[PDB]
């Protein structure tokens, strides 16, 4: 694994010597399976906007 | 002493007022034709690959 850039909010490692199935598994995990926190419910007391 | 029919007229004149034609110049349009859409100069790529 070689790491070309790593600003904050960016990474560009290489990952030399792995198949397309494992690379695709890693890509699909980041997009759809790594957990995050986000607003689910909203209680609106007044809203004259 | 009355009015009597006189000799028949020998001719008729019909008058009308008419102006004339100018030269044919045929100036079709201020900015004429359909001017073509075209390239902005230089432009430059606005995108790069990663790595």
């Amino acid at each position: 694994v070689d790491v070309v850039h790593m600003d904050e909010n960016s990474l560009e490692f290489d990952m030399v010597g792995i198949d397309a199935a494992i690379a695709n598994a890693f890509r699909r995990i980041l997009l759809a399976e790594v957990p995050t926190m986000a607003v689910e419910k909203v209680l609106v007391y007044n809203n004259t906007s | 002493g009355g009015l009597t029919c006189a000799s028949a007229p020998q001719g008729t004149l019909r008058i009308l007022e008419g102006p004339q034609q100018s030269l044919s110049g045929s100036p079709l349009q201020p900015i004429p034709a359909s001017p073509p859409p075209q390239i902005p100069p230089g432009l430059r790529p606005r995108f790069c690959a990663f790595g």
